[PDB]
RNA sequence: GGGUGAUUAGCUCAGCUGGGAGAGCACCUCCCUACAAGGAGGGGGUCGGCGGUUCGAUCCCGUCAUCACCCACCA
RNA sequence: UAAGGUGAUAUGAACCGUUAUAACCGGCGAUUUCCGAAUGGGGAAACCCAGUGUGUUUCGACACACUAUCAUUAACUGAAUCCAUAGGUUAAUGAGGCGAACCGGGGGAACUGAAACAUCUAAGUACCCCGAGGAAAAGAAAUCAACCGAGAUUCCCCCAG
RNA sequence: GGGCGUUAAGUUGCAGGGUAUAGACCCGAAACCCGGUGAUCUAGCCAUGGGCAGGUUGAAGGUUGGGUAACACUAACUGGAGGACCGAACCGACUAAUGUUGAAAAAUUAGCGGAUGACUUGUGGCUGGGGGUGAAAGGCCAAUCAAACCGGGAGAUAGCU
RNA sequence: GUUUAUUAAAAACACAGCACUGUGCAAACACGAAAGUGGACGUAUACGGUGUGACGCCUGCCCGGUGCCGGAAGGUUAAU
RNA sequence: UUGAGCCUUGAUGUGUAGGAUAGGUGGGAGGCUUUGAAGUGUGGACGCCAGUCUGCAUGGAGCCGACCUUGAAAUACCACCCUUUAAUGUUUGAUGUUCUAACGUUGACCCGUAAUCCGGGUUGCGGACAGUGUCUGGUGGGUAGUUUGACUGGGGCGGUC
RNA sequence: AGCUUGACUGCGAGCGUGACGGCGCGAGCAGGUGCGAAAGCAGGUCAUAGUGAUCCGGUGGUUCUGAAUGGAAGGGCCAUC
């Protein structure tokens, strides 16, 4: 699935409700352009999955136990 | 957003100034072509305690000529090898550490470029005035070797 | 067998909230020259039959006469 | 713990004991083939075939040992490539497959009801997908409450029809 | 003035009749949705390998003699084209025949049609159930079919036999 | 030549061909939301979609409807 | 270039009649011109032909005013607001143009890799489009869910509720 | 013809009809009045067809309500659409 590595950001759950009124599922997803960019503990520019508002959260959030989490789950950076 | 100007780009500021610029322009353009780097209320000392000081001292008091006048100031012949072939087919002399140098430097090992041919392609044997102008307050020339031989 | 719609100037046809009739093309007379033609002038209505509703009915309603058309419809 | 026993079809045959190896029961370990996670490398269920070492003689070869990948981290090495990164070679720790329930999250109907149907009903129900622990999950108020007060959460019954 | 009210006692346990909801009365549709099986049938594609006794037309092509401006012509020599002639295998399934709780879940017989071809076919692989594959018939898909087979929702629902 | 295997072998189906049309190559297009693959590793004398069906002689009328192509101003008209 | 928006600072502001270019709306004597006043008319731009000007020749704070006279209104020195203008800072649309730096490569070649997929680099070219998403208007029986009554000496046709 | 607009407001001994929904009729009381000398009649027309519910919604009125306190949105009531 396509979801986002720093935010965690997942699937959601959501219907059409206009033309008709009905709860007919869509299937509702981030969209993903990615980022590459510096750590400073990183020696290297690393590319990272991200999606809308996911690279403004490592504009001004702190990463390092998210980089450490991703590891944890043995996702690659 | 704040950033530090590093090159002569845009019109607002100079080098080693604290400057405002959109964060899209500071995204796209000016920190990953290394022309300006971030602020973040912290690295203000990036070059006015840390750059600025050597700069008047470095060839006027502790020595008499900088880095690479004390190899290079007046029009030289250049010294990195070249070979051309008969139909005047120069075989390279444009790749980056391949490309007209005159200094004969030792022990070091560069990644780019940093001198203006008189044209952006050149293929074949000739004369070519060639510039460094890295940076606006400083100029020197050099000339190829016109045969390769 | 059953059904749709019409009937008014020679022919094509207008005119339904229910208010005593009108055009086109012919035609008739005349002009031009003899007819085709061109032009000018002019015309008259059983506005289906008999009943009913109405002040008033070709006009709304019934029913007969007529025409053209539709149709004779499951096993 | 005992003077009698050595599984069943199951007879048949032969022995083992009285006190420590008769028989056997409890615990904690040792040993633990081939296939199966199944993993040195391959395969159409128990078959096929290597790599790297150690040791030794009469050295046309055995015996014994170690070895999926992935992830984390380190070491050693190392492309374009300078610093570096992958890739290369190891080590330490970890997942992987399984019986049962309880149980956490995801994907999620149609049947049926509206005495036809389309929001609604049915129903987050089934079936499915992943998965953990002695329980899972809950959790220490930007919370309720109505000016009086309570002071994380869970379960049972009310609150409620 | 009018209407409704100010004297009938309910409540709790058992015994019973009814009602609602429970599988709600027993057996019982077609159908729908979800999770799977089957492509050794049969269809089609892909790859790799088979099958066609024998007889016919002797053409086309090749080449040289005469010869023309130039060939087509004229005269010999040579030679093996077919969704061609006919006919077993084999395949087809047009007519006749036997069979129908069959020898056969359409098979077996004879005539007939084809028979190097758009022919016929062995082994594997690929494609599947609202899905496949079709020189098409909404034909066929392991004896089952305009939705096969198996397991669930589900003792579905049925003003009905 | 093909077909309802098992009541239809045909006038239906198929075909060189004929017509109408899509497509400039990361072609059009398919299945999958994509991952890929096929078209095709072909390139408008090639490939896709559809109809029509040897050949000969010929081939009138219609843009009201339904779809396409071009014209591009203006109208009805969304988020904003 | 043109819309929606701003007020920042220098300039701009007159028919008639008149000394005479009074913007509007208010103050009132000593205050000021610095990218400004002259020379002032040769050439050019305007004009009510009265006057106004960039530039160039040329210069740097003078000088001027109330009484008076004309005139709704007054003539130093001036705040603020408007019109005409220009430039500066500056938010946001419409349309077209340029660049390179997001994005792209099914462009070249380089390396892991004597790999077809991949990743990153060197180097070009396309280029803020295309692409990808959210909202939104059309188009969409290609596919899908669902509805389309009851009466009748039997239906239809007719007539009926 | 003259005036009048009762094409009434709050009610009601109650009543005929029908399984019910529903329809149809009304003694008689009072409010505010009209015709008339007055009684009396007028609760629309001589009697019987011209239209039927629940729901959301339109319009104006409303201390009946309104959600911790005070408004207001929202709800009801009254009148009509």
């Amino acid at each position: 699935s396509r979801v986002c590595q720093v935010t965690g950001k997942r699937p959601v759950t959501g219907n059409n409700r206009s033309h008709a009124l009905n709860a007919t599922k869509r299937r509702f997803l981030p969209n993903l352009h990615s980022h590459r960019f510096w750590v400073e503990s990183e020696k290297r520019f690393v590319t990272l999955r991200v999606s809308a508002k996911g690279m403004r959260v490592i504009d001004k959030k702190g990463i390092d136990t998210v980089l450490a989490e991703l590891r944890a789950r043995g996702e690659k950076y | 957003m704040q950033v530090i100007l590093l090159d002569k780009v845009a019109n607002l500021g100079s080098l080693g100034d604290q400057v405002n610029v959109k964060a899209g322009y500071a995204r796209n353009f000016l920190v990953p072509q290394g022309k300006a780097v971030p602020a973040t209320k912290k690295n203000i000392e990036f070059f006015e305690a840390r750059r600025a000081e050597l700069e008047a001292k470095l060839a006027e008091v502790l020595a008499a000529a900088n880095a690479r006048a004390e190899k290079i100031n007046a029009l030289e012949t250049v010294t990195i090898a070249s070979k051309a072939g008969d139909e005047g087919k120069l075989f390279g002399s444009i790749g980056t550490r391949d490309i007209a140098d005159a200094v004969t430097a030792a022990g070091v090992e560069v990644a780019k470029s940093e001198v203006r041919l008189p044209n952006g392609v050149l293929r074949t044997t000739g004369e070519h005035e060639v510039s460094f102008q890295v940076h606006s307050e400083v100029f020197a020339k050099v000339i190829v070797n016109v045969v390769a031989e």
